[PDB]
């Protein structure tokens, strides 16, 4: 996307997200990292929206060909689910790229160094869902360590309201109920911080508190799945 | 469980 | 796709339905198609379904952008919807050119001819939709000429209840409505392949009868919006 | 209108 205007791929950017052409958002929102400029929060969040969607529907397909290839336990499922997750990882391998070119090094603010690190953790997170073995365990590590930082940032930087921090939280309880085997840590991590995100409502304008209370039910949901 | 579904901005 | 067997590309492309990978179920079957060998009632709607899925994801966000772009009178609106509009276009253009070479004229049963000859009309229908002026003509007199055949043949050689004569009517009299500005002869035809259809119920058996019916309420529910 | 829907099979 090298010769087309940074803005063009925003505006672009946007335009694929309303025809919901997530491919295209996606390599849209690529070239506009990709001008070296860092990125506002609301280019913050086409950038995440676009690589989420591609990704989701990619693990989508991966678990039902990995269901298809367990209940058959010829090469065709097999070959076909590992050309899906062959896919899958190099869309996670460019983002995290993406994330290392430049992004995370440029991110001062806590709102878009925690944001990029969140999505290191997520990205890695995706990549150990389809992994095996000895690779699994250290991209888990490296899911773990990026979302660790994060939090640690995000506690010290950010009110326990605020969304990008109550997301990683979040996500970072599935981490640990669905790849790291450890419930108890995601029971008291989600519980932490509904309790937390609770007590710090009382601050907040009418339509943040939309936006905390509507995460907080999502924490509360899972809380509910896990117990 | 549910992460945050993140696929709408 | 030549180095891989006919009866594995057409396995995949039953996973890639089930796993909503429609890009790659068009992929495999436009493999199996060009391995020469006619195609079975099955997988001609194998071929369909995907190609249906591609192009109808395509359909959907050109008229998303369209809209937008109409609205709007920056060259991005248009440049966007050029580029989807483009790569609508390759897709009925590949299409057609399967039909061309070789399935139509290798095509000798009724029910082959007509299902091929009923796609050759729809994808020049949506070459149609996004066409202009001259180049608009052309292209609607060759959707046009694809129904009519189909819709000579399907009158000759099958009863009026068999579903592929039942949606190649379906979609004939949508053409007349939405490109041809022929409200009155798409109304006729859906009333009357509706009451045909009708009177010949009596022969089917339950699950027949079920099939036909179904499509006979997507008859009714156009006659209900047109009139 | 609705032409036929043909997305499964
Ligand atoms: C990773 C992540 C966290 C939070 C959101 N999110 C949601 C679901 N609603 C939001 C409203 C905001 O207004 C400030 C900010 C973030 C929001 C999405 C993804
Ligand atoms: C073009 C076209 C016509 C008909 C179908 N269709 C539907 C919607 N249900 C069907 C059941 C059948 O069983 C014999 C055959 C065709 C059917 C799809 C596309
Ligand atoms: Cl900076
Ligand atoms: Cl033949």
């Amino acid at each position: 996307m090298g010769s087309m205007e940074r803005a063009s791929l925003i505006q672009k950017a946007k335009l694929a997200e309303q025809a919901e052409r997530y491919e295209d958002m996606a390599a849209f929102m690529k070239g506009a990292v990709e001008k070296g400029e860092e990125l506002s929060c609301e280019e913050r969040n086409l950038l995440s929206v676009a690589y989420k969607n591609v990704v989701g529907g990619q693990r989508a397909a991966w678990r039902v060909l990995s269901s298809i290839e367990q209940k058959s336990n010829g090469p065709e499922v097999r070959e076909y689910r590992e050309k899906v997750e062959t896919e899958l990882q190099g869309v996670c391998d460019t983002v995290l790229g993406l994330l290392d070119s430049h992004l995370i090094k440029e991110a001062g603010d806590a709102e878009s160094r925690v944001f990029y690190l969140k999505m290191k953790g997520d990205y890695y997170r995706y990549l150990a869902e389809v992994a095996t073995g000895d690779d699994k365990k250290r991209i888990i590590d490296s899911a773990r360590s990026a979302y660790q930082e994060a939090m640690d940032i995000s506690k010290k930087e950010m009110p326990p309201t605020n969304p990008i921090r109550l997301g990683l939280a979040l996500n970072f309880s599935v981490f640990h109920y669905e790849i790291a085997n450890s419930p108890e840590e995601a029971i008291s991590l989600a519980k932490t911080t509904f309790d937390e995100a609770m007590a710090d409502l009382h601050t907040l304008s009418e339509d943040s508190y939309k936006d905390s209370t509507l995460i907080m039910q999502l924490l509360r949901d899972n809380l509910t799945l896990w117990t | 469980a549910g992460s945050i579904p993140g696929r709408r901005s």
